[PDB]
């Protein structure tokens, strides 16, 4: 991106950048990787009271689980948000906004359904795959 | 037993009407105000719903390609080119290489048109009349072009599936890089006048003041996104046309304020005179709209000449192409913001269902959000930078 | 409600459509003084439902702007230069004509046209040009209440002589007869108005003991209509009066009372006074153009005229007979405009 | 457990119980917007609880071990009106008669030892025995006096000028002229004497305070003690609930 | 509990009654249900209240609109009320 | 605190109509009618507003017409519509049609539609 | 989640593999396995983002719609933070005429998804504005089109139409021109509407071939 301010400034800082762009308003914390931890850790509590065996826990693990390897090999901060594609401050606030609708889910319980559900999917295939060769 | 405390109450429900230095358009505003400072907002709008979406229905889909023109008069290259470009994902249409770039650099073009007019009429607005005069000779320039392309200044209906309706005059593409040799020097001009100067800065600095995670939540777009801190544009993140050849930087700002707007339009404006650069060197050679004659109306000695072509001729200007059933949303970076088509086709010669996505629809919704505590000389300010267009608001 | 046909021959076979503005109504009506209070509602009524109006006005393009807005495309035709001494003018524009209506008329004597001129010379070359022609079937000359041949005023008499020449030539003709209408552009409650606040001394002639039957303009809007729609009107003179009949005292005090006035600003300027202050104007008047200044209130012609009752003969043609109730002008819609301009809790 | 909207804030730092190793209960505090209110020369015992909507008039007694509670409703003590030794005073909420629950107490109350007065009309110059329960709604009238051992039913009244005993408490005898003349008002300026006796012999500060500030000059002289201000970490927390409760979505 | 006379109130009421449409001809007075006498509608009760709203400078609980059913009830409501 | 002694909408139409008139006073004031009508005359008209769709039993109909009577009533409240709009559309009306004198007709209903137009479905205006 | 500018240069990747493929291919059975109970059928189609990708399209009942929209914002792997409009397509054909549909961005996943809710003329939509603050607009816009109403809006009012329009005119019953026509009268001096007339009727021209076939 191009930075429209006329006054100099260093955005290999790493913290002239965040300031610049606007992460404070996200939040006022400096989000650290023990802080990133910290919130996958509490996600992951947070999901047990979702069943055992229910599809969106495992999701939840399985996610949580890739996130804390990337934060196991990269010992820079920097490099957990490259690997990302995020700000570490927006990687902590997103365990919060999984954790805002854990009650919203557990009210009407979305993983029962009966072992005969079945959710008939209509795929589109185009013309350009057959015409050109099959 | 510890004492309760009172509160105050509000009142001056006031009527703010249609206002001359104010986003073009004719704006009912009510307002509820504590004092000097507003507490609610509320828009009446409704004012210029002419029924598009309903008449659409009524129509072929050759023509409804006048209606998008109309929608937006500030941009209507950008606001047909949804439309047509949600016909051709249905129909399957591939257009020609030529036409790809003509469309990208003519949406360019108003483009900065747009941006010129509305920063300065937001500068107009504060009270500051001569960028806003400075502005119209180049806007007239742009216009010029148009007419030569078209025939029509403003609503060119030049757009077409499959392409452009007619292809580039000779002798345009050295007006336009002679027009992009001096609006550099021209925009300069301008920004001295606004930037730096103190009185602007008073008015502009920390009014409208937006953060990212609230313009997602209403659903904004473009220079509202990108002032605040937000890489994100359609252009890039989702091309619709050669744009992914086109080399140019994203503008981003942070505060959110309507200083940082502002300043983001003009790099915009800069972004654009760059793409219009490499579309001019890049243009190719050959077809502007596509071969196929099913979609696309045959030329005219070839009408005349050949039996085939007049019967295509014929039915595509009587009964137009059958579209098969599908639906779609097509939308593109218009200079307002994100402007979407959701097209409901059941297989016939007319649109079954044409809903318009309004980029000033969220913003003008979001009007109370960003007006709040501010003063009733601040909702003037607040109305340019979100720039609402109100034809393009009320379909 | 059941719409009634504009008895006019032949008009079942020209006439289609609802009834408004785009439907076709087989009337072409000219109406002499279009311009005027009276004919620009005349002409609303007769082009609202459908029909072509012709409307004759004397150069001026500012006063006949709001009948251009009256009816739909080509239907109210505005004829440029209008003269009543013009013969070969007034028979183009009723060349197509089936019915035609006068509503020409002047408050007050200047030197290019008198009295004599406008309220009896024009009604029967008028009455001859319409009875040579034959198309036209009906005709409706509007006068004042009062008019009478044996009347002090010169206005009121010459009105009723040029309608018994209008009886002679054409004796198919029905004469509406309203009394002081009241209406946003009328000169009855403006002209009063006027004379209560922007006036020195308000001078009411004897005591108000005159009694008027005043009737709102949409009333006799509807009574033309009423006429036109019922052929067995013709040959007719309707007493237009109002519902009420009152005393010119109770309504200068009403509207001193509608208004809120701080007091009473009317004098008793009582007749053989006004008959010796305006005397020598009215001879001023004859031999000088139109001046705002001095008008209808300032003439011994208005002085004769308010010292007698204009109320409608016992015996009379009236409202009832059209199937009209017509609407009480001291309340309601009608004095709105008066009660615009202050009610007390105004200003 | 945090009470967010309380008068003076939140509570930045709570303490367990385990975790004290002193009593550190208050003889008078205060129950969020509830503040008692108490003269000069009212005593209260050490060991005696004032919490709640609890107003003292002038000469009044709390003695040892007396909690009066006034966390549900008003509780108002008149003038020379003594509560004895475990003598529990409290409020209701309401009172099924439906008249007001507030427990007021005339002047010249003598509260024995153990008795219990909840949502009671307690009249002038009156005496409630020893372990006497008078119930929600129960009005005594001045002049009156309720043996020990004996309980009041809900919404139940004693005449004045009577001596009433029994479980089902019942009429005994009619208290004579000189009874209720001087011998009931006797028995509360008894007690205030002894009050006045116990109040001139107490420190304004006494002497316990020090024991605690020897482990705060240690924590101070280790470089363990911490400097807090309590008043910004309760408008801080206080911002953030507010943020935390506009964010959530059910 | 009568603030103001009896038979005053009563005379008012029915005059009101009176006004609506029907509630009329042989029978117009006490012991008349609005809408199993009189053929009076459920708004054209509600109506009728407010008119008695105006002529008594005294406002009617909803829920007691619920309770009112007759005439008598009417003018009793009315006439319990201080303010009348 | 117990003793023995201690413890011993199919008319939402009818609480609109009450909302609509205990608010006409309101819009009296507002918009400035009280010299061209009277409370009680607004009152008669909105009972006719009301009445014109009695057929109706399904209660989820029910509720969406007293919703969209609300919305009539809060434009009026509001100030989004005008006094001229007031005046065109209930007051001009009501008092045209005590205005009205009219013939008692001798001929059929069908005899009078008869002669007025081939179509009777098709409407007339300025009757 | 946010998109907010990390990268100064050479960030010229439309998006990372991973985060492609998991939304080019798995993200309905993604949807469908996480939250069964929500989903009725799904249909994968042409893009609304691009013309070579394909983005899915999710029919889910009024009931679960706030439940479902709450799932897609907030979930980690799926972020929809933005509705982009909400929109309804009339099939009088259809016993449950109506077609509610939501449009939602993932800046994270660079998606576009599209959620179906179809109901009738009497059954109400629950309300999504406390999921997304813009939705309460285009569901006073919804209400006043078509006349679907949405339970528990903050204010539900027409927003396009005229004050005291009661029809919906996006309804396919709805004449183009509709009933009533606006004029001013001199005798009244106000602006009233009227019956409708037209001077030219409008002209439907049926350019419709036997021989064609797209036609569904
Ligand atoms: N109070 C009332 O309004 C009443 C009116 N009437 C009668 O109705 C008639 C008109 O009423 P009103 O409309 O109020 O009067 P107006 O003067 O308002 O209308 C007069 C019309 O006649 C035209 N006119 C006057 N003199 C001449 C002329 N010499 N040559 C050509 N055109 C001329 C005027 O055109 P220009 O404007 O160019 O003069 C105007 O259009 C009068 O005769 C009046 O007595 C009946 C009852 C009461
Ligand atoms: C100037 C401002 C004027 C405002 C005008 C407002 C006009 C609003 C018009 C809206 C009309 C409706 O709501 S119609 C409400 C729905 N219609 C129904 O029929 C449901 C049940 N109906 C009935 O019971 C009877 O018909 C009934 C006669 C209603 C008896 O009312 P009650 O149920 O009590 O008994």
């Amino acid at each position: 991106f191009k930075a429209v301010a006329d006054v100099e400034i260093d955005f290999s800082n790493r913290a002239v950048l965040k300031k610049y762009v606007g992460v404070d308003h996200l939040s006022k914390e400096q989000g650290t990787k023990a802080k990133f931890i910290v919130s996958l850790n509490s996600l992951l509590e947070a999901v047990k009271s979702v069943p055992e065996t229910a599809e969106y826990r495992k999701a939840i693990e399985a996610t949580c689980q890739y996130r804390l390897k990337v934060c196991g090999e990269n010992n820079s901060d920097a490099a957990i948000e490259e690997v990302l594609d995020a700000h570490l401050e927006e990687l902590i606030a997103e365990s919060k906004e999984e954790l805002r609708i854990l009650p919203v889910l557990l009210e009407s319980k979305p993983w029962d359904v009966p072992a005969d559900y079945s959710a008939p999917v209509f795929d589109y295939v185009d013309a350009s795959t057959i015409l050109d060769k099959k | 037993m510890k004492p309760l405390t009172p509160s105050k109450v509000s009142n001056f429900t006031i009527n703010f009407g249609p206002q001359h230095p104010a986003a073009h358009g004719v704006l009912r505003l009510v307002l509820e105000m504590d004092g000097e400072i507003i507490k609610r907002a509320d828009p009446h709008i409704g004012l210029l719903h002419r029924g598009t979406e309903k008449l659409l229905e009524y129509k072929t889909y050759n023509q409804g390609i006048p209606y998008f023109d109309r929608l937006d008069y500030v941009s209507m290259m950008c606001m047909e080119h949804s439309y047509v470009l949600a016909i051709e994902q249905l129909l399957n249409v591939a257009v020609p290489l030529r036409g790809q770039y003509i469309r990208v650099l003519f949406s360019e073009i108003t483009r900065i048109m747009n941006h010129i007019l509305a920063i300065t009429c937001h500068s107009m607005d504060v009270g500051a009349l001569t960028p806003f005069l400075w502005a119209f000779e180049e806007r007239e320039k742009l216009f010029e072009f148009y007419e030569r392309v078209s025939g029509a200044r403003m609503h060119a209906a030049y757009f077409r599936v499959g392409g452009v309706a007619q292809d580039l005059p000779i002798g345009l593409l050295r007006d336009i890089y002679d027009w992009s040799r001096q609006f550099a020097s021209r925009v300069d001009e301008m920004e001295e006048l606004l930037t730096g100067n103190r009185i602007w800065k008073e008015r502009t600095i920390d009014v409208g003041l937006v953060t990212a995670q609230q313009a997602w939540d209403w659903g904004c777009s473009g220079p509202i996104l990108r002032g605040s801190g937000i890489d994100w544009d359609l252009r890039k993140n989702q091309p619709y046309d050669v744009y992914g050849r086109m080399d140019f930087n994203v503008p981003i700002a942070g505060h959110g304020d309507c200083y940082d707007r502002y300043l983001v339009r003009v790099q915009e404006m800069r972004e654009s005179l760059r793409i219009i650069y490499q579309c001019l060197n890049e243009m190719p050679d050959g077809l502007y709209k596509t071969p196929d004659q099913k979609v696309s109306p045959p030329s005219r000695g070839q009408m005349k000449q050949s039996m085939e072509s007049l019967i295509h001729h014929f039915k595509l200007f009587s009964e137009g192409y059958h579209v098969p059933a599908g639906e779609t949303y097509r939308a593109v970076e218009a200079p307002k913001g994100e402007f979407g088509v959701y097209l409901v086709s059941r297989g016939g010669n007319r649109p079954y269902r044409c809903k318009i996505r309004s980029p000033g629809y969220a913003h003008l919704q979001m009007l109370d959000m960003v007006a709040k505590g501010a003063m009733l000389a601040d909702v003037v300010t607040i109305i340019g930078t979100l720039d609402v267009v109100f034809g393009e608001i009320d379909r | 409600s059941t719409l009634k046909p504009f008895d006019l021959n032949a008009n079942n076979a020209v006439r289609n459509g609802p009834g408004g503005r785009s439907s076709i109504g087989g009337v072409v009506a000219t109406v002499f003084g279009a311009n005027g209070f009276i004919g620009s509602y005349v002409v609303n009524e007769i082009s609202k439902r459908g029909n072509q109006v012709v409307c004759p006005y004397r150069c001026n393009e500012n006063k006949v702007q709001p009948l251009k807005q009256m009816g739909d495309l080509g239907q109210v035709v505005l004829l440029p230069e209008f003269d009543i001494h013009d013969d070969e003018y007034i028979r183009r524009a009723i060349s197509r004509s089936n019915v035609v209506i006068n509503c020409v008329g002047i408050r007050q004597e200047t030197k290019n046209y008198s009295y004599k001129d406008v309220h009896v010379d024009f009604p029967t070359r008028l009455a001859k040009i319409v009875a040579e022609s034959g198309k036209v079937e009906r005709f409706i000359q509007v006068s004042e209440m009062g008019a009478d041949v044996s009347h002090a005023s010169r206005r009121l008499q010459t009105k009723a002589v040029g309608d018994e020449a209008i009886m002679k030539y054409i004796p198919d003709a029905t004469i509406i007869r309203p009394g002081n209408v009241v209406g946003i552009e009328d000169y009855f409650y403006n002209n009063l108005i006027f004379q209560l606040s922007y006036t020195i001394v308000a001078p009411v002639i004897n005591n108000g003991a005159n009694k008027v039957q005043p009737t709102y303009i949409l009333d006799v809007a509807d009574a033309v209509v009423k006429i036109l729609k019922d052929k067995k009107t013709s040959g007719k003179t309707y007493y237009l009066g109002g519902p009420e009949t009152l005393t010119m005292r109770q309504i200068y005090d009403h509207l001193i009372d509608t208004l809120r006035l701080s007091n009473d600003d009317t004098v008793n300027l009582r007749y053989e006074l006004a008959k010796m202050l305006y005397k020598p104007l009215d001879t001023l008047r004859t031999k000088l153009p139109e001046f705002p200044f001095l008008g209808f209130m300032m003439s011994s012609d208005y002085a004769e005229e308010q010292v007698a009752d204009s109320v409608a003969p016992a015996g009379s043609l009236g409202y009832k007979d059209l199937s009209i109730s017509p609407a009480k002008v001291t309340e309601g819609l009608a004095i709105e405009g008066v009660r615009f301009i202050r009610v007390g809790g105004y200003d | 457990v945090n009470f967010y909207d309380a008068p003076n804030g939140p509570a930045v730092e709570q303490v367990k119980i385990e975790d004290e190793w002193y009593n550190r209960q208050r003889t008078e505090f205060n129950i969020l917007n509830k503040q008692p209110s108490k003269a000069d020369d009212v005593f209260i015992a050490p060991n005696a609880v004032v919490c709640g909507d609890v107003d003292l008039y002038q000469k009044v007694s709390i003695f040892f071990g007396a909690v009066v509670r006034g966390d549900l409703n008003t509780i108002r003590i008149g003038e020379n009106s003594t509560i004895l030794d475990k003598a529990v005073v409290h409020a209701a909420s309401t009172s099924p008669t439906g008249l007001n629950a507030a427990t007021i107490i005339g002047s010249n109350v003598t509260v024995e030892p153990h008795a219990v007065l909840r949502s009671c009309r307690i009249g002038d110059n009156c005496i409630v025995g020893a372990r006497s329960v008078v119930c929600e709604g129960a009005i005594m009238h001045p002049e009156s006096v309720l043996a020990p051992g004996s309980v009041l039913a809900p919404g139940r009244q004693i005449p004045s000028g009577e001596l009433w005993a029994g479980s089902p408490a019942k009429f005994v005898r009619k208290l004579t002229y000189y009874e209720t003349s001087n011998v009931i008002r006797e028995s509360a300026e008894h007690y205030y004497d002894i009050a006045t006796g116990f109040r001139n012999e107490t420190f304004d500060h006494g002497s316990a305070w020090r024991d605690a500030e020897a482990y705060r000059q240690k924590l101070v002289d280790y470089k363990e003690y911490n400097w807090v201000n309590y008043r910004e970490q309760k408008y801080v927390m206080r911002l953030q609930r507010d943020a935390a409760e506009l964010e959530k979505l059910l | 509990s009568s603030f103001l006379p009896k038979e005053e109130v009563e005379s008012r009421i029915i005059a009101q009654v009176k006004e609506q449409n029907l509630a009329a001809g042989i029978k117009v007075e006490l012991s008349s249900r609005f809408d199993k006498d009189l053929g009076l509608d459920s708004l054209d009760k509600v109506e009728l209240l407010i008119s008695l709203e105006e002529d008594f400078g005294v406002e009617v609980p909803d829920a007691e609109i619920d309770k009112i059913h007759t005439v008598e009830d009417a003018v009793n409501f009315f006439i319990s009320n201080p303010s009348s | 605190m117990t003793s023995r002694f201690a413890y011993v909408t199919c008319q939402k139409a009818r609480n609109l109509y009450l909302e609509a008139c205990r608010c006409l006073p309101f819009i009296h004031r507002l918009h400035k009618l009280e010299e061209i009508t009277s409370l009680k005359e607004m009152r008669l008209i909105i009972k006719d507003k009301f009445r014109v769709n009695s057929p109706v039993t399904d209660s989820r109909v029910t509720d969406l017409l007293i919703f969209k009577g609300r919305e009539e009533l809060e434009t009026y409240l509001f100030m989004y519509k005008q006094r001229h709009h007031a005046i065109t559309e209930y007051i001009e009306p009501y008092q045209i049609k005590k205005l009205l004198i009219e013939r008692k007709s001798s001929n059929s209903a069908f005899l009078d539609s008869f002669y007025e137009k081939a179509y009777p479905l098709v409407h007339s205006k300025y009757a | 989640s946010y998109c907010y500018a990390r990268k100064m240069t050479d960030k010229d990747y439309i998006a990372y593999d991973n985060i492609k493929n998991f939304g080019d291919n798995y993200l309905t059975d993604y949807i469908i396995k996480t939250v069964p109970k929500y989903v009725t059928m799904a249909v994968n189609g042409p893009a609304q983002s691009s013309v070579l990708y394909q983005e899915p399209t999710i029919y889910t009942t009024p009931e679960h719609i706030y439940a479902l929209c709450a799932f897609l914002r907030d979930h980690v792997n799926l972020q929809y933070k933005t509705l982009i409009d909400i929109t309804a397509v009339d099939y009088p054909e259809r016993s449950a005429r109506f077609e509610v549909v939501y449009h939602l961005l993932s800046p994270r996943l660079n998606n576009r998804i599209r959620i179906k809710v179809v109901v009738d003329e009497v059954t109400s939509v629950p309300s999504v504005s406390r999921i997304w603050n813009a939705a309460n607009w285009f569901e006073r816009e919804t209400w006043d089109m078509f006349g679907v109403f949405f339970s528990n809006h903050p204010d539900l009012r027409r927003v396009l139409t005229d004050y005291g329009f009661t029809g919906h005119p996006l309804r396919k019953d709805f004449p183009l021109t509709g009933y009533t026509e606006v004029r001013y009268d001199y005798g009244k001096k106000r602006v009233i509407s009227e019956p409708l007339e037209l001077t030219q009727e409008f002209r439907y021209f049926d350019f419709s071939s036997p021989w064609d076939t797209l036609s569904r």
